[PDB]
């Protein structure tokens, strides 16, 4: 709808024409150019999706004609583009998994069941630092207040 | 503990209530009516001498046992 | 929920009046 | 040892030809047929407790 | 690798050794040594609260 | 007469039963499921030429375009079936597709073509089925199991109870067809028919028969009798049936005559009814009020004016009798309705008739199915007659007509796919009369209703939808008719049918992952039948009655055999005869009876007719003529058995073994086992990890030579022949001249598969059985596999086991094993697990698999060489590095006081982590392999390169090696042609044998078949060189990993699990146990012969669980190995071999007409002394599943070697060497190694890692899951007064972020105290309360 | 963090439903402002806030709106309230049922020959279990130097 009011404000039948024809230009582009914006949950460039759609396309013609399959390669030589371009876009597509998806096992654990943190300090290396603090403070009690005193400085 | 162990006491009791329904409902001992109730008409000795206990001629209770096999 | 436990082979009378009273789906509408 | 009871069908109907062999003799197929609807259902309903 | 049991505290458990599995947890915590030792070890419990 | 195979170990056999019929090839399910797929149906109904027929052709939209399809052809599979398990790929073939795409022109629609292109189309590809028939998707050989699935028919449901709760048992049938609506026929408490679409809006019934162009007087004469009134002058006399009307009250006094043949108030009997027709009471009169409670038949209206005075369904008074009367109308038209039997439905239907006529009844059924709107004459006429005879919306497939036409007892099996206003009828009136308490209701669990579905038809299914789904845009695209623009291959989009596919084979509740460790395991996952999956039942949507067994089974899927526990009943697995019919359904064997004759032509017969006839007992003897002698056979007609007459039987079974399933019947002695017993026992038969050295079962039931030839393991003989040479690498047959091929023989190799790890990570690998210069026959088996032993089926082994307590180490289900069990090694297993390793090049850069590496000590590494690879051969553990890979971090950002420290002693954390592949807890073993891929475009490693090298030079040498056996094949076949027709004498063998065949012979025969030799080979080293340069361009090129990848290198591990306490033990039927102690060999039991019992069981498990079957087993494994020991001494003494063969003779034959006659006529020695040295370990024997040996013949057994007859000796407790009262019992019974390893179960951890969204430990062994404190655990702590542990067990070790790591510090400082902080889990609870728009807070 | 989107090895990632649903009504949200300064006419904006409503309604729950509105996944977005209540969510399930640190399982087998007191352990088990207490004392004994 939304091309279909931008048009009204621009088609002219001052030519003599079907507003019919004119709609569609503007409604194609208008879902398109969205579908393009606000349809994966990561977002990408619409000249990239641009690519991918020209790659999947060309991806299908080659596919059906070379016979097995296009290679990363085969494709570099259908589009002269150079292959390490490509391949990173190969690597674009495929938007998240459903975290909330239901593993095997028939004991209905999801995905995101499993996980795991990278944040947390291991709780073995947080027993280490403490005595890290305290025994530098070991060999900084021993030491002149000078000494002592300018290295926690330093 | 293990399911067969368990399993075999479902099927006992399951087959035991069978049985006891199944020989509970024969009529034990009472006075033979001597007439089938459904028609007053005289059930034959020899059915008097096999279920000590039965009311009916064998038609009206095949007619009875008709009538529940549907149930209602 | 009256409560009924219906299957596929305050809200009794909340629901009997809810299920008194005679589609959503936007594209419908 | 003895005759091993009659073998009721899953619902709770019996079946009237009773398995007259026992353990420590052998039983026949339709013996052991017989035996599979009541070990059947009585696991069945085992592994649903 | 396995785990022993009293086999006198089977029934109390109600497992049989056909190849089932315990779990055993650490009482960490000083008030939790005492509480397994004094109210939840095997000994004091023997009579069922049923 | 036996095989070169069995002359070997010769398997003693009881059966007195004969043999009729042999195992049919077990995996014939599969195999001939799957030709029907891939294939050429000439007459297109299978395969993927019914789906293209489906479809094509295509026209366009009248568009003066249209699109056929022409013919099909499966390409070759670019990898094979090693190959492609090896890197990964789907085992497939492309399927090159012609399509001839048809345009015309203007004035010539109907005729000339304006042109046509056609193109050879790729359309996707499918996997094909191994030689096994398995699958194999991405490095996994998958398995589809045959669904069962309920089919397009008729079917009569009652639903007992329930229904209004007054004990009411409805009668609701339904027709499913194929394609089109769900008529569904349903009563009510009321007795009244109704009718329903698709669960739709119920209707009195008979409105579709007004709807079906039908009026009162036909239909109340379709569906009831006559009951004749007249106006016979007086008292209106009416004729009578005498049976018509049998057992009911006489509510009018039986009279006529002269004389009463019974009062009023009187039931009347079946001599009543003879004194009737004898009698013959053709008339009687009523009384006026008699016939007032009946409905008058017919129309009865007006002749003097063309009124209505009574029509058709409207009972009439003594006034309307008299307005009959009146009229003069000398007949009166009644139905004969009885509460007994002639039930009144179609009558109290039409007093709910809302209708009287057909148009207003079609608008009613209009205004049904098309509710709200106004309806019209022909638009609702069209309407219903295209809801259930529109092709296009209602079809009924040959196997829907024919359920049709046989549940209505109707013999026409084929017909159109719609119904008709008959077939509807005919449905009318058998649900009710099977509401007249006559006929049976066909309960659903009956297999005469299931079909089953097989890998060829669900694929060809999952096929079809993805041929209609291109097709579709197909269309679309060519509706925008465009100009000779285009071929066949910018219409054909091939995506979507390959992912329909692969949506099928790769992930579904069917495409089953293979349980691979066994023969048995395999090939009874191969048989299976599921009621699960796509088009049928799951879980909650039927149970209790889809579980249920049912007397249908008998044959067709085995009773026992079944999955224990969560789903039982719905993975019945197949039975042994049983097979596919043509219409889906499983039809068993049956040896067709004449009058009394057992004739060996045999009809395999489905469930929808079994109940149709008499089956007699295969258990039921006979006097070499067929004659049963017995005079009452034992037979089972439909559903209950009873003892029959010789001349009533219809069929025998085939044999006794037939009602069981193969898994099952490899119990011996199942007769004497508890039916649960032997479904756990068979379920622990499937659970077998091959041992090592994989032994032999003392007491089989002869089904392992069938299971043995039957998997994919042996490597039987492709033809009769002679070793030539043989090799644990490769085995090589010179085949023998008879079955040689007409030209350039050569012969045939075999290249055995080495250590190769199945999907349950345990070891496959072949074994050749035999010596060389050997003979072999065709069935002969040349490579053992694995779980086998000379072509049985070897799973476990064969312990002395004694029933006893001994001193409480098998208190429940334990078992105490003898340290000589376990030193022996008697039950090692080999494990081949796998460890791969990528390198995703991250943003900081590429990963590498350098050496060199973080905090790495010199011996540290010390397995891995300049690559960072370990070699083969270096024994692995705990920590090791297989892989050394190092991720980049980038500028880590390192804390102060340990920038101190760095900066004290000069040393700064590098640019790498340490993500470097290790091995893992515990897991110890050898590295006994290395694969490297890479990603094409990318450098290759130093060892990447060597092993391609090594790789190279394999194929090389195999091609060298197979080229020197064919060329010493095709050159003695060419010196052997030179020696008949012209036989170069010797100057043939001075020369070089390649100048051999240039040099010619006369022009005959012979030197056709010469020249054809010379030709021939040139062009095979020709094919050789170029075959050779495209296997060394599949090694040398690079690999197509997924994106992210750089090379990944995974290192097959080669554990050996030697036995411990913990393993799981079961026999072979269902007496599993846990092993206990591993005693040292001095305190088992011994015998007074000294020799240690092994395996000491519990002797209770026998009363409780009733499984007979382990004492009767063990005794008579005890009289088989008494009779090896005998045969031993005899043989290690060298006694002889006359006498030798004597024993051996008169051991081979005892007890009553056993069907089996070995003797040593042919014999021997040569073979005796073989036949003794194969026996020497104990005579294996046979045992029939259910035609087994008696306890009698086992007593002859241990008579004949000298033990107990009673199997009872007397026992020596090896402790107190002090005599045990009581004899036990011993006898080698047949022990497994159940997979329930413990060193794969025990599992614990101290502080591993978190789940990220809910900071809890993780669940699985993998990723060191804790164990799960559920919510049972939390009652039990609070029944205690246990509340600092329950504070503890879910604050601090679970959830809590700030006070684990507080509780871990004081816990490396002797402090045991614990901070309790919030529980992370209600902190996210918090965040997803508040996200709505409600405020919870904690207050002060 | 509580809807994260974690990356996933091989360049996937992994995100949950609430993600994608909150983008949803973002999107209807953003759709019926630019509406609302262009004044298109009533009908288009009356069915933009209609749709939001149905957008947020989802979000909030599943059930008591007509269809929940599944993903290319071809099951139901697994909204707000459903990771609270039922068997899976974190109330009946993971807010009382949860895993343990120094914890660990096996397989049982008898030994009869120890007292009612006591049972036996592995000693792999037992070394794991109690890791910090073992280091708690090679620290106290002096055996090693840190924990490390
Ligand atoms: C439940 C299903 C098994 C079938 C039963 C599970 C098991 C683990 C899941 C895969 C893994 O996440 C890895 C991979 C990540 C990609 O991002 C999306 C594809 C992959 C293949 C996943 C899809 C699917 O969800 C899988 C197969
Ligand atoms: C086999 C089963 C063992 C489980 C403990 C035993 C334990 C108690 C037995 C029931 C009671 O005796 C009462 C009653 C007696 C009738 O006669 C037959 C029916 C009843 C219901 C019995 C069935 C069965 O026999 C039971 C369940
Ligand atoms: C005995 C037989 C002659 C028959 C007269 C000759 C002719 C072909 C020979 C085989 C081939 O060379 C290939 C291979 C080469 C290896 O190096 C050694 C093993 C192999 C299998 C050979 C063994 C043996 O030497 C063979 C069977
Ligand atoms: C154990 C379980 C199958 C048992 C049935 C399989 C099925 C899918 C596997 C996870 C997914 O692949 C996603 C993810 C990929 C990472 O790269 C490695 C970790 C993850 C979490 C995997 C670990 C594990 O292996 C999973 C849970
Ligand atoms: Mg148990
Ligand atoms: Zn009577």
């Amino acid at each position: 709808n939304i091309g279909l009011m931008k048009a009204v404000d621009k088609f002219e039948y001052r030519r003599g024409y079907k507003f019919s024809t004119y709609a569609t230009w503007w409604i194609r582009q208008a879902i398109t150019r969205s579908i393009a914006d606000q349809a994966r949950t990561i977002r990408i460039p619409v000249h990239m999706i641009e690519t991918i759609n020209k790659l999947n396309r060309i991806s299908r013609q080659m596919l059906q004609e070379m016979g097995r399959e296009p290679t990363p390669e085969e494709l570099a030589e259908r589009m002269l583009m150079p292959e390490d371009k490509i391949r990173k876009v190969l690597k674009i597509a495929k938007e998240p998994i459903s975290m909330e998806t239901p593993i095997g096992d028939d004991e209905d654990s999801h995905l995101g069941d499993f996980i795991e943190d990278t944040t947390l300090e291991l709780p073995l290396d947080s027993a280490t630092t403490e005595s890290l603090r305290a025994a530098t403070h070991d060999v900084l009690a021993g030491l002149t207040a000078r000494e002592a005193k300018v290295l926690r400085m330093r | 503990s293990d399911e067969a162990d368990e399993a075999y006491s479902v099927t006992e009791q399951l087959t035991m209530t069978g049985i006891n329904r199944i020989r509970q409902k024969i009529n034990a001992h009472g006075i033979p009516v001597y007439l089938c109730e459904a028609c007053g008409n005289p059930i034959p000795e020899a059915r008097r001498k096999i279920f000590p206990g039965v009311t009916l001629c064998v038609e009206c209770q095949a007619y009875q046992e008709r009538q529940r096999k549907h149930y209602a | 929920d009256m409560g009924i436990q219906v299957m596929e082979e305050d809200a009794a009378e909340a629901a009997a009046q809810v299920l008194s009273s005679v589609t959503t789906d936007p594209v419908r509408m | 040892a003895g005759m091993r009871g009659l073998m009721a069908k899953p619902d709770g109907s019996i079946i009237e030809t009773p398995i007259t062999a026992n353990f420590r003799e052998g039983l026949n197929v339709l013996q052991y047929f017989i035996s599979t609807h009541g070990a059947r259902k009585g696991l069945a309903d085992t592994a649903l407790k | 690798k396995a785990i022993q049991l009293h086999p006198l505290v089977c029934a109390a458990y109600n497992a049989d050794f056909d190849g089932d599995q315990m779990a055993v947890h650490v009482p960490l915590t000083l008030e939790a040594q005492l509480e397994a030792r004094a109210l939840m070890m095997s000994t004091n419990n023997i009579l069922s609260p049923a | 007469v036996y095989s070169y195979t069995e002359k070997k170990r010769i398997r003693k056999d009881f059966g007195k039963r004969p043999q009729v019929l042999d195992v049919p090839y077990l995996l014939s399910i599969q195999l001939d499921s799957f030709q029907k797929f891939i294939e050429q149906d000439p007459e297109g109904q299978y395969g993927l030429e019914a789906a293209f027929r489906s479809v094509f052709p295509i026209q366009s939209y009248s568009g003066n375009s249209e699109l056929q399809y022409v013919s099909y052809r499966l390409g070759e599979p670019v990898f094979d079936v090693q190959e492609c398990q090896i890197r990964g790929v789907t085992y497939s073939a492309p399927l090159r597709v012609k399509l001839r795409l048809v345009i015309y022109e203007r004035e010539a629609p109907e005729g000339t073509v304006k042109d046509i292109k056609e193109q050879e189309v790729y359309m996707g590809e499918i996997p094909l089925m191994t030689d096994n028939g398995t699958f194999v998707i991405n490095g996994t050989e998958r398995v589809i199991v045959s669904q069962l699935h309920r089919s397009p028919g008729v079917f009569f449901d009652s639903d007992k109870g329930k229904t209004h709760s007054s004990g009411k048992v409805l009668y609701n049938a339904r027709i499913i067809p194929y394609r089109g609506s769900w008529l569904d026929f349903e009563f009510d408490p009321k007795d009244n028919l109704f009718v329903r679409i698709d669960r739709r809006r119920k209707l009195p019934a008979t409105i579709i028969l007004r709807a079906l162009n039908y009026t009162t007087e036909q239909i109340l004469d379709l569906f009831f009798e006559k009951v004749i009134f007249e106006i016979r002058d007086n008292k209106l006399q009416m004729e009578l049936v005498p049976e018509r009307l049998r057992g009911e009250t006489a509510s009018f006094d039986i009279e006529a005559n002269g004389k009463v043949y019974v009062e009023k108030g009187r039931r009347i009997t079946a001599r009543h009814i003879r004194q009737l027709e004898k009698d013959d009471v053709k008339l009687i009169e009523v009384p006026v009020e008699y016939i007032a409670g009946k409905v008058v038949a017919k129309d009865y209206i007006d002749e003097s004016t063309g009124e209505l005075i009574c029509a058709a369904n409207m009972e009439l008074s003594l006034d309307l009798l008299a307005k009959l009367s009146q009229s003069g109308h000398k007949r009166i038209e009644t139905l004969f309705t009885n509460d007994l039997d002639h039930g009144p439905y179609i009558s109290e239907t039409l007093r709910v008739d809302p209708t009287n006529d057909r148009l207003s009844a079609l608008v009613e059924i209009y205004r049904m199915m098309r509710p709200g709107e106004p309806p019209t004459r022909e638009a609702a006429e069209s309407l219903f007659e295209n809801l259930f005879f529109s092709e296009d919306r209602y079809d009924l497939s040959a196997v829907g007509r024919m359920k049709f036409n046989r549940s209505l007892l109707r013999e026409e099996i084929e017909g159109s796919g719609i119904l008709s206003k008959d077939d509807i009828i005919d449905v009318m009136k058998k649900l009710i009369d099977i509401r007249n308490g006559k006929g049976e209701v066909d309960d659903i669990d009956h297999l005469g209703n299931r079909r089953i579905r097989s890998v060829g038809e669900m694929a060809e299914n999952q096929f079809r939808v993805g041929l209609v789904r291109v097709e579709r845009a197909v269309k679309e695209r060519l509706s925008l008719g465009d100009l000779d623009t285009l071929m066949p291959q910018d219409m054909i989009n091939a995506k979507p049918i390959s992912a329909a596919v692969k949506e099928f084979f790769g992930s579904s509740q069917l495409s089953q992952f293979m349980d691979q460790n066994n023969p048995l395991s395999e090939i009874t996952h191969k048989r299976r039948i599921s009621a699960l999956g796509p088009g049928g039942l799951t879980r909650e949507r039927a149970g209790f009655e889809v579980r249920d067994v049912h007397p249908t089974h008998y044959g067709r899927v085995c009773p026992i055999e079944t999955p224990e526990g969560p789903n039982i009943g719905l993975i019945n697995s197949l039975s042994v005869y049983a097979q596919t019919n043509e219409y889906g359904f499983l039809e068993t064997p049956y040896r067709k009876v004449t009058d009394g004759v057992v004739t060996d032509e045999i009809h395999y017969l489905s469930a929808i007719e079994e109940g149709n006839y008499v089956i007699a007992q295969a258990n039921s003897n006979l006097d070499e003529e067929g004659h049963f002698v017995e005079d009452l056979v034992t037979c089972r007609s439909k559903g209950e058995s009873s003892l029959f007459s010789r001349d009533q039987v219809d069929y025998m079974d085939v044999s006794t073994q037939q009602v069981v399933s193969v898994g099952a019947s490899l119990i011996p002695f199942l007769e004497h086992d508890d039916a649960n017993r032997a479904l756990m026992g068979a379920n622990m038969q499937r659970q077998a990890v091959p041992t090592l050295r994989a032994d032999k079962p003392l007491v089989g039931t002869g089904m392992e030579r069938a299971v043995a030839v039957d998997s994919g393991v042996t490597a039987v003989a492709k033809r009769g022949g002679v070793v030539q040479y043989v090799d644990a690498s490769r085995i090589v047959i010179k085949v023998n001249e008879d079955e040689m091929y007409p030209g350039e023989a050569g012969i045939d190799i075999y290249n055995l598969t080495k250590y190769t790890r199945s999907n349950q990570n345990t070891c496959i690998n072949q074994m050749p059985c035999v010596s060389l210069g050997e003979p072999v026959e065709r069935g002969d088996v040349l490579a053992d596999g694995p779980s086998t032993d000379l072509g049985e089926l070897a799973l476990g082994q064969n312990m002395r086991v004694a029933f006893m307590p001994w001193n409480g180490y098998n208190f429940e289900d334990s078992i105490l094993v003898s340290e000589r069990v376990v030193q022996e090694d008697r039950f090692t297993t080999i494990h081949i697990q796998e460890l791969a390793c990528v390198s995703r090049d991250t943003k900081l850069g590429p990963e590498e698999i350098t050496a060199d590496i973080p905090n790495v000590g010199e011996a540290a590494l010390s397995k891995l060489d300049e690559s960072g690879i370990v070699y083969i051969g270096a024994e692995v553990t705990g920590g090791d590095i297989l892989v050394g890979k190092v991720t980049p971090k980038g500028e880590t950002q390192l804390t102060p006081e340990e920038k101190l420290l760095r900066a004290i002693f000069g040393e700064k954390a590098s640019d790498v982590k340490d993500s470097s592949l290790r091995v893992p807890n515990g897991v110890s073993g050898t590295v006994i392999d290395v694969q490297v891929f890479t990603r094409d475009g990318v450098e290759k490693d130093k060892r990447a390169l060597e092993i391609e090298e090594m790789q190279l030079k394999q194929a090389k040498k195999d091609l060298s090696e197979e080229l020197q056996i064919l060329e010493a094949g095709l050159f003695s076949r060419i010196r052997a042609v030179l020696v008949a027709g012209g036989v170069e004498a010797e100057k043939l063998d001075k020369l070089p044998r390649d100048r051999w065949l240039e040099l010619g012979l006369t022009d005959e025969e012979k030197q056709n078949q010469l020249e054809q030799l010379a030709e021939q080979y040139d062009e095979l080293k020709h094919e050789f060189e170029k075959k050779l340069e495209a296997k060394r361009r599949k090694i040398t090129q690079g690999d197509d990993l997924a994106p992210g990848v750089l090379k990944i290198v995974k290192v097959y591990l080669a554990v050996k699990r030697r036995i411990q306490p913990g393993d799981k033990m079961a026999g072979r039927h269902g007496n599993k146990g846990v092993i206990s102690k591993i005693n040292p060999i001095e305190d088992m039991p011994y015998d007074e012969n000294g020799t240690p019992v092994d395996i000491v069981l519990n002797p209770l498990g026998v009363p409780s669980r009733m499984n007979i079957g382990q004492i009767l087993e063990t005794h008579l494994g005890m009289a088989a190995k008494g009779i090896g020991d005998k045969i031993n001494a005899m043989l290690k003494q060298q006694q002889e071999v006359a006498k030798l063969r004597e024993f051996i003779q008169r051991a081979y034959d005892l007890g009553a007409d056993v069907r089996q006659k070995v003797d040593l006529s042919t014999f021997s020695d040569e073979e005796v002394m073989r036949l003794a040295e194969n026996l020497r370990k104990g005579m294996p024997i046979a045992t029939p599943v259910f035609d087994g040996a008696k306890e009698a013949e086992i007593k002859e057994l241990l008579k004949l070697g000298d033990l107990p007859t009673s199997g009872q000796i007397r026992l020596y407790d090896g402790r107190t060497g002090e005599q045990f009262e009581r004899p036990v019992t011993v006898g080698y019974m047949y022990m497994l190694k159940l997979n329930h390893l413990v060193d794969d179960k025990m599992h614990a951890r101290s502080t591993g890692s978190y789940s990220l969204v809910t900071q809890q430990p993780l669940g699985g062994k993998a990723q060191f899951g804790g164990q799960r404190f559920g919510e049972m655990e939390v009652w039990a702590l609070e029944a205690y007064g246990a509340a600092y542990t329950l504070q503890e067990m879910l604050t601090v070790k679970s959830d809590d972020v700030n006070g684990r790591t507080k509780m871990y510090k004081n816990i490396v400082d002797g402090n045991h105290q614990m901070e309790p902080g919030m529980p992370e889990s209600f902190n996210v609870l918090l965040k997803e309360i508040r996200s709505l728009g409600i405020n919870i807070e904690l207050e002060d | 963090d509580l809807r994260p989107l974690v990356p996933l090895d091989g360049g996937r990632f992994a995100t949950s439903d609430l993600n994608d649903l909150y983008r949803r009504v973002i999107n209807r949200n953003n759709r019926l402002k630019r509406l609302l300064d262009l004044a298109a006419p009533d009908i288009i904006v009356r069915n933009e806030k209609r749709m939001l409503q149905e957008a947020v309604d989802a979000l909030l729950d599943n059930g008591r709106r007509g269809r929940a509105i599944t993903g290319s996944n071809k099951r139901p977005l697994k909204s707000l309230a459903d990771m609270i209540k039922g068997k899976q969510g974190r109330f009946r399930q993971n807010l009382l049922g949860k895993r343990v640190d120094y914890s660990g399982r096996s397989v049982i087998t008898v030994g009869p020959y120890l007292r009612l007191h006591q049972c036996g352990l592995p000693k792999k088990m037992a070394l794991e279990l109690f890791k910090p207490f073992i280091y708690g004392k090679l620290e106290l004994r002096g055996l090693a130097t840190t924990i490390k």
